[PDB]
């Protein structure tokens, strides 16, 4: 993540993000609807975040420094590049939302009011398609990324070194691969329990309820879509063992 | 340190996600409670032995048997969640919960835990449960449910107070390391 963003998203919530002068000025359900917004942009900020350490960190530190056999960092990193560009691109839109709502001489207070029209549009038309066969591919190879990255750890010793040298700081502590790897995995069904939290805290504007009731019932289709197309793919796996 | 992971199962608020946010903050969240938990390591001392524990979520994956499963893998000990304010929840642990676990798991010690232990004595609770001929989980409920699935353990706790929560960790941690 880049220091102006993560600042922005320093606090443990919008109440505490804001000035107080400026949180004073808003009813109570308004604060609780911010503080659900914020969580969400705040999560896909660390989401984003997670898929550079997968990209930069580990997929280009290895492609660098390791003499891996070739389609090897990739069957570790499965579909990074893609799942990449369409959260850094969300996360952009979700940001810019924000800060055309600061008022003029701040950088931290904001109200969004008007976040179900961008949801629809991340979890609708092409954008979807391009969700729903990223997380088909990548959690079909979910398995089989794990089963590599273990036994490369166990029979490689520059893999190994390489491994304990980039994932030795600190701030990597609940990053390595592995775990990179759930943390995506389940990215996608974070979505519905933060909309339908925002959703509660959203009835003021009826335009904006039925906004959010219509992202809601899109992004439960993808993950419905995305837990139908999954069959975990296993290395050395046979046709018989397939077909039947 | 020796690294070992856990991973929390149970209906939807089961307070689950509760749970693994009170253990992991430094300071209780007094001011706004996270919807979701991403995911963390604790640095954790049970008797004399240090462990990083990594810890995990299933919110969100009940509906989605294809995609919950994927939090399955080398898991080293499983919190089987019920809510006491809702006996339904401990309804679904034999038959639903425990024969994935079983399946997903083989041999991986799974503890039972009764969450919101404070709404035992809550008026509100026992006023809502009455009306559908209920009451909140008795001790004995929740024990002859671990007894019956084969639980390591039994054990509650409230996230609301944190009374039991520390215990809970340090035997999950424990219960990991045999
Ligand atoms: F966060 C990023 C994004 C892209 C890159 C990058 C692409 C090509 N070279 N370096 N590095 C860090
Ligand atoms: F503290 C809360 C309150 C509501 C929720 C919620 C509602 C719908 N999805 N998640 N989560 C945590
Ligand atoms: F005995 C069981 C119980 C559940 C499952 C299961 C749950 C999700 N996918 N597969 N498999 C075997």
């Amino acid at each position: 993540s880049m220091e102006m963003d993560e600042k922005d998203f320093a606090a443990d919530s919008w109440s505490l993000a804001v000035d107080s002068s400026f949180l004073q000025q808003h009813k109570k359900e308004v604060m609780k609807q911010q503080d659900v917004i914020y969580e969400l942009i705040q999560t896909e900020l660390h989401h984003v975040r997670t898929l550079k350490i997968m990209t930069r960190l580990f997929r280009t530190g290895m492609l660098e420094e390791l003499h891996l056999e070739p389609g090897v960092v990739q069957g570790l990193f499965p579909c990074v590049d893609e799942l990449s560009d369409i959260h850094t691109r969300f996360l952009s839109q979700l940001l810019e939302r924000r800060r055309q709502a600061l008022c003029p001489g701040s950088t931290r207070n904001f109200v969004i009011h008007r976040l179900g029209d961008l949801l629809i549009s991340q979890f609708s038309g092409p954008s979807a398609e391009q969700m729903c066969k990223t997380y088909s591919e990548f959690c079909s190879r979910h398995s089989k990324a794990l089963k590599l990255y273990k036994e490369l750890y166990a029979r490689d010793k520059r893999f190994q070194q390489f491994i304990r040298k980039v994932t030795r700081p600190a701030v990597l502590k609940r990053h390595g691969v592995q775990e990179c790897i759930l943390l995506v995995t389940q990215r996608i069904t974070k979505y519905p329990l933060l909309i339908s939290r925002i959703l509660q805290h959203s009835h003021g504007i009826e335009e904006e309820r039925q906004d959010l009731t219509t992202a809601l019932g899109l992004v439960k289709e993808l993950l419905s879509n995305v837990d139908e197309g999954i069959y975990q793919l296993e290395k050395g796996a046979r046709l018989q063992e397939i077909y039947n | 340190a020796i690294r070992k992971k856990l991973v929390i199962v149970g209906d939807g608020a089961c307070g689950k996600t509760c749970l693994l946010i009170v253990f992991s903050k430094d300071q209780f969240p007094e001011v706004y409670v996270p919807t979701v938990f991403e995911n963390y390591v604790a640095d954790i001392e049970v008797d004399g032995k240090q462990v990083e524990l990594a810890l995990w979520d299933t919110a969100g994956q009940e509906d989605y048997d294809r995609l919950r499963p994927l939090s399955y893998p080398d898991t080293d000990v499983i919190l089987m969640c019920f809510s006491i304010d809702s006996p339904d929840s401990l309804e679904n642990i034999p038959e639903k919960w425990t024969p994935e676990v079983k399946h997903f798991c083989p041999n991986v010690p799974i503890i039972l835990v009764g969450n919101k232990k404070d709404l035992r004595n809550d008026e509100h609770t026992r006023r809502e449960l009455a009306k559908m001929k209920q009451e909140p989980v008795k001790p004995e409920e929740g024990r002859d449910m671990a007894n019956r699935i084969g639980a390591f353990g039994y054990m509650e706790c409230s996230a609301k107070t944190k009374d039991g929560v520390r215990e809970v960790f340090e035997m999950a941690t424990r219960a990991a390391l045999q």
